[PDB]
């Protein structure tokens, strides 16, 4: 085939512009994201219960929707939480490559099919079904500077205007609105209702009747009279559309005449559907959109595309609104996309120097050039072919690719040059006789790297998702790299390179290149010298190799491992939890503390700090709250001290010294997706119906034996919340039917007063928005206040709370968790210093083992993943190995032979380590792609130099020794110039301080240091392998 | 106080050891959160008997009363503590204590039907004709939940 | 084309006055002028 | 395919007569087919 198209120039140049145009084609088409799907696809069912606590919501929502999600395909696990606010959440996590489509519509349908099962006013408020597996784009934040507008004036602003329009806006894929819109509010007053003999039923009762839709009919409608010559629809009662049409609501007409109306019993206005979170922004009212991307959509595009939407909508907010990007993902996809074309431009122009340095011609300087944006062309429209996509590990595989995308072209254009310089042939003859001895070479090169990498894409799981991205970039850069190289550079090489004399090594110059290229020359005698001085002793080097292969060994297993590193994300999290049973106000004191903190002692480094009252991730209450907070540019924060790991020491140093509050900042994981993803994630499974408080005795009693162990397990700690202190009311029915009062009213003045209920819909300005009847706050806070509520009885007697109902204290869980439709409570914990999360999961199991009778337990999450990839490991480096070994062994024509080549494993792997290990790195996927990426190339050295020393023996009929030297000669030149450029092209990556540095450091110090040592050692022990090797065999 | 909130912990966790450090430093045996519960209430509720008696060795208040008038011993005989109840009763806990409701730790242990706790309760003199706040003795309670056993008792 | 609606406003506090239950005129009004289906019957065994 | 060499048949009422006629209808085919021993064998009803 090189001789093919060395005959044949311009055939060459065609398949190159074919390659090229694909490639332009792929890059316009191809979808840009941060990263790819990693998390399994997982759907998550939403519903609501107002009022209710976990208990209630549990027992009428949460089991009766377990119950039903069955013929459901591919479902691995299914868990629930219920809690206190009214709210349920069951997530079904499904197999990867589960169909999320085909996946939600069978959740939904069973769902809908168990919707005639729950309560009325859970089929009124509705449940959501939602792929919850997929994260955000960006977060456009909502606040009001002036002061005229609450959280509840701009959630239904943003909702009523803004929402539908970046709903529309192109590449846009989902938004959650960060609040509610307006919902018409009735504040009861008992005092009042009580007066004039009335109840919420009462007040319920005319909303529903003053405040609907009703069908009347038609005009002369069919079957008509004929002789009818008008035909109109007749329009009845309508819905109501503001509060003062609420207010003129009739309840009740008196003796004397006078009228009863809903504004002298109730205060009524317009406010949120719950009053549960509350939003700031630097201590403003905020709302917000969470904007998650569409499915093969460009994030830069669309993000651009938002903020253009939102400039169009600036001149018709209202006077103190403004718009603010608290979150936004768009800056790392943009900077991972210009640092790849800035390595790749570095890289090119850095071949373009050793190129000169070496050869000292300009012709032979633009064969690389040429070649290499071909390759990377080519590698995006497989890329596209495949349906990957543009993301930050498809960008930085790339980067890992350039240094066997390069040595392709300094190798066949540098044997030319040789071969030239010393037999002194013609470019044309030259090439045909170059690329004959490497050709076969190369094709063997290509099968040993697909048999590496290709491999590590069939791990299953999160693990397998995120190798994948890499593996196929690597594999199809290095794929293309080779038909290049056997097409393109073969016949560019022939037409473009300038012929050179017989004996012609640029000795014969002057200045600084007849200086250089005497002292190469010199440098190159010393190096053969050296090796046959290392071959007259190859019995002490081999002593010398295992104490490299046991160093390796040991740097390998002390090294500390993590999936992903901790990346400057530009935000972090601040969480506070305080007390069980306090209040609003109380987390708000704290949260304002907090905010205060960061725009005080970090007004350098924080731009804005987002406060949300009465939610947590660990679980929701008036008792816990996070503070997002959003730092400067980076470029605005020079050194490790304005970091967020830094940051995050000294604000946990700070919020200790806070009284009756856990208050600590965290830096988010490397992917929000996926989750911590570093440790493991128990669930202890009630299995014989012991109930809640035996389950509480069961986790206590695991927890109390995992402290025992701190040498093993660290941070054992349980997920849920505790127990905390709820308001029990015992309704004496004897008592009630004596005085002639309905339990349906007690239940319903009680329900609709404490905990509100949702009536029925109303239009405000031509949109259809909730009616909830509610106390007003001060008549429902404390235990005294239940007696001031009145229920009217059969006789018409207004009868108090107090006088059929009794009241105590008892404990009760403010958020029940349910694994697999048992009920279970989610332990987190993670391996101690040195120690693995294997091993710490081996005496979780031993620990749970011995708890009582009818506790289990089953691994969940990172847990169940990390579980079912280590089965696979093995196989698929067993796969990987013996495939090497049998591609080398055809490429030779020997079983023996092989092992040379295979024995250069460890001299890139210790260098790597060594680098890693003295930078307080950690053994990542970043560091292990490196890794085997530093294994391909100093394998490809050596299998060069093995089959120059194999044929020299074979055809030339030389001796081992005479062979293995004359091979390692001609090699020393295409291998320190590919090291040379390589090494100096990763510079960069290793140094970088700034933005998405985490992922360049874990890709560059790897590689680097693994190439220094994969250099240096293998150009004298590759020549002992061989000799070693063709000694003992035959 | 800071030992009050660790203690309350403590003592509803069962911490023998941790409630036996709390009591040399000397924290508040009277302290209460905000339903009014003190460590002897929670050792009584979840039933910790060590700890009960450790507390009440530390001059912890037997007759302690929440925001709703319920003392140790209702907590105690409600959830069927045998041996936490004798312990109360020993240290000089009101038998015929009323709560808000005028419910005695009698009713309760009548209502859960704890045969051993009632006959304890009316050892140490408890009132059978105390009645509610509805006029419900501890016998009206065992012929309306059919308990033959515990109506036998209360005769 | 826009078509002209008759529009008919009850008034409920009359209604009361007078002893009229509203869900009774509303029904009235509704299944008279416009219709009401009430139940299923068989029809030469088919559900209509 | 369920057995090698039987058939599952369906008496279909098209004309809305009825589950009384529609049985005699099946009793008549059911009777007129024991005639017919030398071609079918165990025709009977699946249903009650
Ligand atoms: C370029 C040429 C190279 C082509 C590479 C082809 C890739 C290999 C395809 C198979 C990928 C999946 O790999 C497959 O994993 C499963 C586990 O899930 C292994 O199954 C495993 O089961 C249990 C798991 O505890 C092990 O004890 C057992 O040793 C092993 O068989 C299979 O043995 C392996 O074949
Ligand atoms: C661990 C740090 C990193 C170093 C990695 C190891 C490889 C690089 C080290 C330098 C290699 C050159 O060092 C080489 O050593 C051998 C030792 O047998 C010398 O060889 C020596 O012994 C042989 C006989 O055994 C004599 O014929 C020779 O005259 C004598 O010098 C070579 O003359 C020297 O050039």
């Amino acid at each position: 085939m090189p001789n093919f198209f060395i005959d044949r120039p311009i055939f060459a140049w065609v398949i190159a512009i074919i390659i090229m145009l694909a490639g332009g084609l792929a890059i316009l088409k191809l979808p840009v994201a941060q990263y790819p799907t990693i998390a399994p696809p997982a759907v998550t069912i939403s519903a609501s219960y107002p009022g209710a606590d976990a208990k209630t919501v549990q027992d009428t929502v949460t089991q009766v929707i377990e119950q039903n999600m069955n013929g459901i395909d591919n479902l691995m696990y299914m868990s629930s939480n219920s809690d206190s606010t009214g709210t349920v959440q069951i997530t079904l996590t499904f197999e990867s490559g589960t169909d999320a489509d085909i996946a939600q519509v069978q959740v939904q349908n069973k769902l809908q099919l168990a919707m005639p099962l729950l309560p009325q006013e859970v089929q009124q408020q509705g449940v959501s079904v939602e792929k919850s597996s997929s994260s955000f784009l960006m977060v456009v934040g909502v606040i009001n500077t002036d002061g005229t507008m609450t959280q509840e004036d701009i959630s239904d602003y943003v909702a009523a205007n803004m929402k539908d329009a970046i709903s529309r806006t192109s590449g846009v894929g989902d938004v959650q609105l960060f609040g509610s819109q307006y919902a018409m509010r009735i504040w009861m007053n008992p005092n009042e209702l009580n007066k004039f003999q009335l109840t919420p039923v009462d007040v319920i009762t005319a909303i529903k009747a003053q405040n609907a839709q009703v069908a009347a009919g038609q005009l002369g409608g069919t079957p008509p009279v004929k002789g009818q010559q008008l035909n109109a629809s007749i329009i009845a009662q309508t819905r109501l559309t503001s509060t003062e049409e609420f207010g003129k609501i009739l309840l009740k007409v008196n003796q004397d005449g006078s009228r009863v109306l809903l504004r002298d019993v109730a205060k009524i206005e317009l406010g949120g559907e719950n009053y549960d979170i509350i939003a700031e922004f630097n201590g403003q009212p905020a709302s917000g959109l969470g904007i998650k991307l569409a499915t093969g959509a460009n994030a830069l595009d669309t993000a651009a595309a938002i903020r253009a939407e939102l400039a169009k909508m600036e001149p018709f907010f209202p006077s103190g609104l403004k718009i603010v990007y608290p979150y936004d993902t768009t800056p790392f996809v943009k900077i991972s996309i210009h640092e790849v074309v800035k390595t790749l431009v570095e890289a090119i122009i850095l071949v373009f120097l050793v190129m000169y340095l070496f050869l000292q011609n300009f012709r032979a300087t633009l064969i690389p050039t040429i070649a290499v944006p071909v390759v990377l062309l080519g590698t995006f429209a497989v890329l596209a072919a495949f349906g990957f996509s543009i993301n930050t590990l498809t960008m930085f595989g790339m980067v890992l690719a350039i240094g066997l995308l390069v040595d392709d072209a300094i190798v066949v254009v540098e044997n030319v040059e040789r071969v030239m310089a010393e037999e002194g042939l013609p470019p044309k003859e030259a090439t045909r006789k170059s690329m004959g001895q490497i050709q076969g070479a190369l094709v063997g090169i290509a099968m040993v790297l697909s048999a590496v990498f290709v491999p590590m894409a069939f791990f299953g799981g999160s693990t397998g998702a995120i190798y994948r991205q890499f593996s196929i970039t690597i594999v199809s850069a290095m794929a293309l790299s080779v038909l290049v190289a056997l097409i393109l550079t073969p016949a560019l090489c022939a037409t473009m390179l300038k012929p050179i004399a017989k004996g012609d090594h640029g000795e014969g110059k002057k200045g600084f290149f007849g200086w250089f290229n005497r002292m190469f020359e010199k440098s190159t005698h010393h190096y053969t010298d050296s090796v046959g001085g290392i071959l007259r002793s190859t019995g002490r080097y081999l002593v010398l190799y295992l104490i490299i292969v046991v160093g390796m060994a040991y740097l390998f297993v002390r090294l500390p491992s993590s999936f992903l590193p901790d990346e400057d994300q530009g935000v972090f999290m601040t969480m506070v939890q305080l007390p069980a049973g306090a209040t609003q106000e109380r987390t708000q004191k704290v949260l304002n503390e907090v905010t205060h903190y960061y725009l005080t002692k970090e007004k350098n480094n924080v731009e804005s700090v987002f406060a949300v009252n009465g939610f947590g991730f660990a679980g929701r209450g008036q008792n816990t709250g996070i503070a997002f907070v959003s730092l400067k540019d980076w470029a605005d924060r020079p050194g490790e001290e304005n970091k967020v790991e830094a940051i995050t020491m000294r604000a946990t140093r700070a919020f200790s010294q806070i009284k009756d509050a856990m208050v600590f900042a965290f830096n988010l994981p490397a992917i929000v997706e996926l989750g911590t993803a570093t440790g493991f994630d128990f669930e202890l499974i009630d299995q014989a119906g012991l109930g809640h408080e035996k389950l509480t005795q069961a986790r206590n009693q695991l927890l109390a034996e995992a402290a025992k162990h701190p040498d093993m397990l660290t941070s054992v700690r349980p997920n849920g919340l505790e127990d905390t202190p709820q308001f029990k009311i015992d309704i004496d029915q004897e008592k009630a039917q004596a005085l002639g009062v309905s339990i349906n009213d007690i239940n319903t003045t009680l329900g609709a007063a404490w905990g509100g209920s949702y009536v029925n819909d109303f239009i405000d300005r031509g949109r259809v928005k909730k009616v909830y009847v509610m106390s007003e706050a001060k008549y429902r806070m404390l235990p005294d206040d239940i007696g001031d509520w009145y229920v009217r009885a059969a006789d018409g007697q207004m009868v108090p709370f107090s006088a059929f109902s009794s009241s105590r204290w008892e404990y009760g869980s403010p958020r029940l968790e349910r694994y697999n439709g048992l009920p279970s409570m989610e332990i987190l914990g993670q391996a101690a210093p040195g120690k693995s999360t294997g091993e710490a999961m081996e005496l979780m199991e031993q620990l749970a083992s011995k708890l009582p009778t009818g506790v289990g337990y089953d691994w969940t999450g990172m847990s169940y993943q990390e579980r079912l990839s280590g089965n696979q490991a093995p196989s698929l480096y067993a796969i990987s190995l013996i495939v090497v070994f049998l591609c080398l062994a055809a490429l030779y024509e020997s079983w023996s032979i092989p092992f040379s080549v295979m024995l250069v494993v460890p001299l890139g792997v210790i260098g790597a380590l060594l680098a890693a290990t003295f930078r307080g790195l950690t053994n990542d996927v970043y560091f292990q792609v490196g890794l085997l990426t530093t294994i391909g190339l100093s394998a490809k050295n050596a299998i060069l130099i093995v089959e120059f020393a194999k044929d020299l023996m074979d055809k030339e009929g030389k001796g081992l020794i005479e062979a293995t030297l004359d091979a390692v000669r001609m090699a020393l030149r295409p291998i320190l110039m590919t090291s040379l450029a390589f090494i100096l092209g990763v510079m960069p990556l290793v140094i970088s301080t700034g933005a998405g540095s985490g992922a360049q450091n874990a890709v560059g110090t790897g590689v680097m240091g693994g190439m220094v040592t994969a250099t240096v050692l293998a150009i004298f022990f590759v020549p002992v392998f061989f000799v070693v090797v063709r000694r003992r065999f035959s | 106080s800071d030992l009050g909130k660790k203690l309350l912990e403590a003592a509803r966790a069962g911490r023998d050891d941790e409630v036996r450090i709390l009591m040399a430093n000397g924290a508040d045996v009277n302290a209460a959160d905000v339903v009014g519960w003190t460590p002897l209430h929670l050792a009584a509720y979840w039933g910790h008997l060590e700890i009960v008696e450790v507390l009440l060795k530390n001059g912890a208040d037997v007759n302690a009363y929440d925001t709703l008038g319920s003392t140790p011993l209702h907590l105690a005989a409600h959830f069927g503590h045998l041996e936490i109840v004798e312990v109360l009763l020993k240290n000089g806990a009101d038998v015929n204590a009323k709560d808000d409701n005028g419910i005695t730790p009698l009713h309760l242990a009548a209502n859960r039907g704890h045969l051993e706790i009632v006959e304890v309760l009316l050892k140490y003199g408890a009132d059978v004709n105390a009645q509610d706040k509805f006029g419900k003795t501890a016998f009206d309670i065992s012929i309306n939940n059919g308990n033959e056993d515990l109506a036998e008792i209360l005769q």
